[PDB]
């Protein structure tokens, strides 16, 4: 509580920067209230990042080639430019899938061109063209190539786009130029929107012509779930146990196959809005699929969900979504039974990218557990629409935090647990606060749906009840 | 399905057979997948000869790199001074991917700041930008000093550093007397290793070009150790020990174990040790310079040899036997100190183990791969030890590296099988691995993959990996650990016997059909 | 059939097909073995929870101990003195396997000599032996100090040590000067650290029994250090580097650590080190004796306390972070010296490592064997950590020590689930982890075999073995390795969270079937 | 080299002792010549060792359990008394076996009583009695026990034979007491004496009566082989291409069920004269089944052994003799090509027990190796009469040799091999000369027979030509 003390507080952390960065930063935090629901009056979000001030965000081909077209596993993805981008990149994101690496999949390999000095001052459009040819030479079972950009190639002038044109012409094969530069707009925002842009405009309507595929009035695509851990196989196996059909999965062990055959499908069911809203609105607009949105944190929110999907369609999927419930209601009644005494009470702050802020909340709260404090690092003002109404009153929001803001703020306040990326781990661990990783899941997972809740559970004891945190002071001091 | 006695993660909850029967369905339905049969057929034509010569012909397609960008290193070197705060000129996902993977590597903070240059900057350029994050960093993170290298973007974009840098002082957006070396790090060039070479001749032409008129060579007794792009702290705790032991004066510059090995405590510290100002400063007055790595430290030789007039020694890695023996040979000679029992013994236990341990390392075969001075030194040392390195692969290596690796090579009876590759990437390796087997691959986690796909083909050709390197991300304080001196040669021979032993105890494990050889003393 | 270029030893040579059916002919031509069929339900049957049952009520039958015997501790014990001949009254036999043995841990040249007791001896004593090997191992070796321990024949017979060697010296065989303590160690009582004990307080009593008048306590400001069993040349280091760095008056008591890590330089020394006769001799004017693994010292406790008038601190051994702090701050109370801030950032250091490698250690089982004091030390450690032990086994353990173990376990929630087992062999571990799988198993080479047997079941029933203890016969220089304080901390760490990772790694690496967990960064 | 200066070495190594141990250990060393046949003029063995010498003999019980009983796999081998012995010798020896650990096979396994102070007062006749219940109980597929003796079960009043003979009335059990406590004797030896006539009296003539054995012309047992590093059966093969039948090999890889089938085969082929020539006369007075020696160290000792044992068989055994040295010519000789200008010239000092010493210097003569010094701990004087003319001119002969003799011929002579245990490994290894395990084959091997000449030559090149040895100087000294 202490709304007072929380401005105070913002008004501490913000006397150290200077007058513009002062001015720029003040809009970015906020003291929530529920009974708000227009954010645009309270916070600021999807500006530029103030420089020289340690920001968390990345890059736009971070969102495009990392997030949304990496885990898209039957295609081959060049990192087109210097080697730094596609290794620093390579493996990094647990979008699991299955497929033999290096014969019919290909994510946790990196495909790069290798610009050098040349290559800069002559131009790449001859080596990626020698490039492509090569990689059809040597990975024959490739479904598809994309070449996600680096900046330097919006830099130089390379006309990406005729080169896919005139070698997917040649090979007859499906060719995605992704002008994914870094420095095009101020965080993965971007990345997620040209990437939905490029899947719409070369992938998506390649079987408009095409009515051979048997459709059924239970199908349905998953939409923004990236297999983070097995979340998308733990939430398809729910959707399936409840007679849905589970035609696509974007992205994550997605096939350019299963994203052709999309626009087939019934229902769409995003999990990530922020990624996928372009590309929900496109298809709706387009062919007429409804879109809506579920959550799968937390017996609570998954309950819902389900209810609210079985809804869509007749009795029978309704009768098969109470029978799911029924099923699997005593595991997660022991779960509960199980770690409840053990996690009563505690606080909570979070900084995630753009959908797990507002996300995870049910699920911690079904643990017996009250966030204090949240933030992101791209997400827009709708998201942030959306998530003041699942906030306490007086609660922390932050949007594109920095190091120190973030910092100054945990000192203050003393939570009992934070939920952030790597960069802050170890910093929050030095402090002697708990942390869990909650882009990777701290390489743990799935927590999606009743079989991620007792893993979530697991790993929430596990961190926040560890003895080490115990042991930080010596005794001689 | 979850039992609340024992929950399943990831591994092996999918394992159970409804998960399986989904995967199937999925896979039968919608995946359109390729037959199994026509996979195993396009596997095993990748594992043959054929293959090779296909993959050998690659011009313009680089698969699985092993090597980075130069602002990685120049972030690295800047780490390396006493309250000093890295600042890349560009965009802000360069410095958040060097974050990640310096994080990743350590499991520590990384402190790195960057001006978030975009399209404005891209038509207009990035003075402002700069302005703008010097005063804010300064501002905000209160170092002592800020070094700054670019990304390629700026670098396209043809930003002059010095000029900007030059315009922030005199319109007072940071003080005139603020330290702000720089350095141009295209990443297009060269690769991490080139990027901490140019921060490190950046700083020290900031701290000494235009001051060398009262410095005399040897005037503070000292001699200058320059390590180059390191990631294991162990290495600079053992140079400091056996220049401590020597009772020779040093000044250690750019050393960033003590922020890199921070304690936790409850409270959080940005900045710990380093090289101080005055040890820069006063860097033209030692006795000589010494650089640790001399094959990614040539425009700090350079500069070195022409500004500060010193007669930097021709001088390897101090790896293995014979180049610790030489390197602690010039240093008594440069700084006129006797070599201490304490080495002489720990030479000898050494050579004690060498001795003890060269029955079970005989003939064996290894892959390795990595930084240039790093792979050298490893190669001398398995030929010390009898081993047979045969595919020795080098992404940022050159043609002069080969000739000396290929000097050094024939200079033994060992070396007869080895070949050098430099501009081959893991792919290369894999191929090579496959169609020449050896016994064990050396080097980062990134060869894990490759030995997935060994054991693909079978448990007789899959081909283990020890990894000696960076970066190492599968693993736990590896980092810890030493590779310089008779202390890291002692670690190494430990680690590769122990290997060797652990093979062949899994391999003779078979009750009744192979365990006949599975034996109590080995 | 071999080829030269491709030699083969007795794996795999002996699985080729010729070498199979001639074994295959000689099994079932003249072996009469049993049917397969007969072995894998036997073997069965030896996995189940009936067997265990059976097995646990064995009451005369030793399978598989985990312990030697005390003349083996006392050869340790007096390897540790400065030119000391450890000297067995007894039978020869035991003198070689005690040599082998030791030689199979080490690596290292181990000296011991023996009278060669015969049948003739047998009836009418070991007195000429005595005399004769006396005057031999003097004129022949030149030893400062003879140091005597027996065998389990000398015991049975009832040969007085004490009218022996008195008798030598009357009769000129030796000088009436010479230092030669004794101590009688029979095989049948404890173990190999009851022999250490034993010849500990024999060398304490030559040396300071009859000379207590002028000794005051506290007159060299220095405190006794006494190691016990040790076999880790890295705990001996590591305590003499702790105490130096605070400043600490101390004097090592049987220090075998020179002696045992010679150097290969070109010649042979039989002698290195060890604690010299004048710092035994002014050991009762320390200010206190501290006694590192006090569960096998009693009767050095005794000693210490009665005629030293020494206050022997209650001190558990220096293993883990609880137990490191609480020897530090009774070793500042002693001396009066604060504790420096280079052993907080350690602690610190540790505690961070803790941090980073909970999530992966969390909630592991483990099996675990070994001597007490390394066992509870282990097991506090594990605790800790918030690891599960599970099976926790001492054969040379008694009820006290259980009791203490007990109520160290009772003050965790993780040791819920741990049971202790005292007088308890390997066979009896097997049998525990086949019916309560644990996930690794902590103990010597010996445990080797046990890994083996549940590999015989499944995969899934294999339970790793992690090599901690003594002797390790199958590795090479882990000897060297540090179990103690916060450096040895960090290394357990090291080495288990490493293990659980390489364990997981391995069960993921299955192409299209588990690797979706073969995770890049864990 | 040069007698006179070997006699001079001698005499300065002897002028350190006392009278009494100088007196006895002149009778010990010798100055080898070939013309000499009876060794008993020259060199004195099997003699109780000087007290306080560092001699490297063993006892009775190693050379009893460790050595005879051990490697026999089907049967449970106890060892009586305290813990330390089985402890020792447990996995110490390399006797390789083919079988299920714990089930069927017992042979790296270690069966004690676990002698205490009560035991040792009151006895340990019904412990014995006891422990014996419990294994039959545990382990019901073992094909019988041995109950080897140590120190105290002879120095008290134990009665093991009573017990093993009630026992195996009751169970109808195989049960051989053995009295091989260590005082016994002065080395192994009498261990192989007392483990020998063991043999003979508890187990050999168990089918005397029995003839339901098929026999052949063609029926060989090898005696005195215990399958080092897999050598009994590199040897085996070799038997088995020359068309002999091969019914039993004593002992390694052995079973009681061979032992007993022995007195029924038509030649005994003796490996190990020391150890097994009790047993080998024994069935020759009584069965009548002559016995040879044979030597499969080296291609020139194989040869001329097979043809050896050919000769004692009909014309088809000489001739499929003729067909395997034709087989296995080119690899041995291909092996000496490759090995010898290697190894050509080196001088090699050897030290091990009672047969190796004077075995395996053809195979090292093969190589072009001479063999300057040679010794046994506890050889018999025919032992030395064989090896008197198996060694060359002025070369040196030492018996029970201690440490401080060898280490003195070691720094006189300056070999550059030395052969011997794991007790003088190191010492030799720390003072820059190569050494090789030869009771081990320092965890290689097998050496018999062609396909072992290859890794013995491979060994020796790989220890004598390391680089490590030219290490061992700092540069700066
Ligand atoms: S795509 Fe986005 S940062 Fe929606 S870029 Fe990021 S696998 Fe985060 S909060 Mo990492 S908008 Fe997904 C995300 Fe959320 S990589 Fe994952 S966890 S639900
Ligand atoms: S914002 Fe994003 S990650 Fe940055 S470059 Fe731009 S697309 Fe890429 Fe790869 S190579 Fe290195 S890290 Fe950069 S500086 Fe040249
Ligand atoms: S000569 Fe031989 S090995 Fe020696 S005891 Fe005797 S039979 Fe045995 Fe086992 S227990 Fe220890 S080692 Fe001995 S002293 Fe009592
Ligand atoms: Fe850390
Ligand atoms: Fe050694």
């Amino acid at each position: 509580m202490s709304r007072e003390e929380v401005e105070s507080l913002i008004q501490e952390v913000l006397e150290v920067y200077p007058e513009k960065a002062r001015k720029d930063r003040n809009k970015h935090l906020a003291v929530n209230d529920p009974a708000v629901t227009q954010s645009k009056k309270c916070i600021i979000s999807n500006k530029k990042s103030q420089p020289g001030l340690m920001t968390i965000r990345g890059c736009a081909y971070a969102g495009s080639k990392g997030v949304v077209w990496g885990p898209i596993k039957d295609m081959i993805h060049i990192s087109h430019g210097p080697v730094g981008c596609g290794q620093y990149s390579r493996a990094g994101r647990r979008n699991y899938y299955i497929g033999t690496t290096g014969v019919n999949a290909f994510v946790t390999m990196n495909f790069t061109s290798d610009f050098q000095e040349k290559d800069i001052v002559f131009g790449g459009d001859k080596k990626l063209a020698k490039l492509i040819d090569e990689v059809e030479t040597l990975f024959p079972l490739n479904k598809g190539i994309s070449v996600q950009s680096e900046c330097p190639i919006g830099l130089i002038g390379d006309d990406i786009e005729s080169v896919s044109k005139v070698k997917g012409a040649e090979l007859s094969k499906t060719i995605v130029p992704v002008r994914c530069e870094g420095f095009r707009g101020v965080s993965q925002s971007l990345g997620h929107h040209i990437a939905n842009d490029a899947v719409r405009d070369w992938v998506l309507g390649k079987r408009d012509e095409d009515t051979t595929f048997a459709s059924t009035p239970y199908d349905v695509a998953i939409i923004g779930d990236y297999n983070i851990g097995g979340d998308a196989w733990s939430s398809r196996i729910l959707l399936e146990e409840m007679g849905l059909r589970c035609v696509a999965q974007w992205s994550g062990d997605g096939s350019i196959s299963e994203i052709e055959l999309t626009p087939k499908v019934k229902l769409n069911l995003v999990h990530c809005y922020r990624s996928m809203n372009y590309i929900s609105r496109h298809m709706e607009e387009k062919y007429g699929i409804p879109w809506m949105e579920y959550n799968f944190f937390g017996p609570t929110k998954t309950i819902e969900s389900l209810r609210a999907i079985a809804a869509k369609f007749d009795e029978s999927i309704q009768k098969k979504c109470e029978e799911v419930i029924a099923k699997y209601k005593p595991e997660w009644e022991a779960v509960v039974a199980k770690y409840r005494p053990r996690l009563e009470g505690k606080r909570v702050m979070l900084y995630i990218g753009g959908l797990r802020p507002r996300h995870v909340i049910g699920a911690y709260e079904d643990l017996g557990m009250e966030v204090v404090g949240t933030g992101y690092e791209f997400a827009h003002n709708d998201d942030y629409d959306r998530t003041m109404k699942e906030m306490g009153d007086s609660t922390l929001l932050y949007d594109d935090v920095t190091g120190y803001e973030f910092e100054e703020f945990v000192k203050r306040i003393k939570p009992d647990l934070i939920g952030s990326g790597i960069k802050e781990k170890f910093i929050f661990q030095k402090m002697g606060i708990p942390f869990r990783e909650m882009h990777s899941w701290d390489y743990s997972g799935p927590y999606h749906g009743f079989d991620g809740f007792a893993i979530f559970a697991r790993d929430m004891d596990m961190t926040l009840n560890n003895p080490c945190w115990k042991k930080l002071q010596a005794p001689w001091e | 399905s979850q039992q609340v006695d024992k929950i399943k993660a990831s591994y092996p909850l999918f394992l159970d057979q409804d998960y399986k029967d989904m995967l199937a369905k999925k896979r039968d339905g919608f995946e359109e997948k390729y037959p199994q049969d026509k996979i195993d057929e396009v596997f095993q034509w990748t594992t043959t000869k054929e293959y090779q010569e296909l993959n050998f012909q690659r011009e313009a397609l680089t698969v699985n790199p092993a090597k980075a960008c130069q602002p990685l290193g120049a972030v690295l070197c800047a780490l390396g001074f006493e309250k000093t705060m890295p600042y890349v000129h560009g965009s802000q996902g360069c410095v958040a991917y060097f974050r990640s993977y310096f994080n990743r590597h350590f499991r520590e903070p990384v402190s790195c700041v960057s001006d978030s240059m975009t399209e404005d900057a891209a038509v207009f350029g990035g003075q402002q930008n700069m302005k703008d994050g010097l005063q804010n960093c300064k501002a905000t993170y209160k170092p002592d000093m800020i070094a700054v290298s670019t990304t390629c973007m700026a670098e396209v974009i043809g930003d002059d550093l010095n000029a900007f840098i030059n315009n922030s002082k005199k319109e007072g957006f940071i003080p005139d007397e603020f330290p702000v070396p720089f350095a141009h790090t295209p990443s297009f060039v060269g690769s991490h290793v080139t990027g901490w070479d140019n921060m490190f001749e950046g700083i020290a032409r900031y701290f000494t070009l235009k001051s060398m008129d009262d410095k005399v060579v040897g005037s503070n007794k000292k001699i200058n150790i320059v390590p180059g792009f390191e990631t294991y702290l162990g290495n600079f705790r053992v140079i400091k020990r056996m220049l401590s032991e020597m009772g020779v004066g040093y000044s250690l510059l750019s050393d960033p174990e003590e922020v890199l090995d921070t304690p936790a405590d409850g409270q959080f510290r940005m900045y710990a040790g380093g090289t101080t100002q005055e040890e820069m400063k006063d860097a033209p007055n030692a006795l000589n310079t010494v650089l640790l790595q001399p094959w990614h430290l040539e425009k700090t030789k350079k500069f070195v040899e022409g500004t500060w007039k010193h007669e930097v020694p021709k001088l390897n890695i101090p790896m293995g036997l014979d180049w610790t023996d030489e390197f602690l040979m010039k240093v008594s000679e440069i700084s006129g100190q006797p070599i201490p029992a304490s080495l002489t013994k720990e030479r000898g236990r050494l050579v004690d183990m060498m001795t003890d341990s060269h029955t079970w390392l005989h003939g064996k075969r290894f892959a390795l791969w990595g930084d240039p001075d790093f792979v050298m030194g490893l190669v001398k040392f398995l030929l010390e030890l009898g081993c047979e390195p045969v595919h020795i692969l080098c992404h940022n290596g050159n043609k002069r590296w080969k000739k000396a690796v290929d000097a050094i090579l024939a200079a033994s009876p060992y070396g007869k099988n080895a070949t050098v590759y430099i501009g081959k990437d893991l792919w290369h390796l894999r191929s090579l691995v496959f169609t020449d087997k050896p016994d064990f691959m050396i080097g980062n986690s990134y060869g894990k993959f490759i030995q997935r796909d060994t054991l693909h083909k079978g448990k007789e050709f899959e081909v283990p990996l020890i990894r000696i390197g960076f970066p190492i991300f599968d693993r736990h304080h590896l980092h810890r650990s030493t590779t310089l001196g008779y202390e890291g040669a002692m670690q190494i021979l430990t680690t590769l016997v122990n290997s060797i032993l652990e093979r062949l105890d899994e391999e003779t494990r078979g009750m009744q059909a192979t365990d006949y050889n599975h034996d109590l003393v080995r």
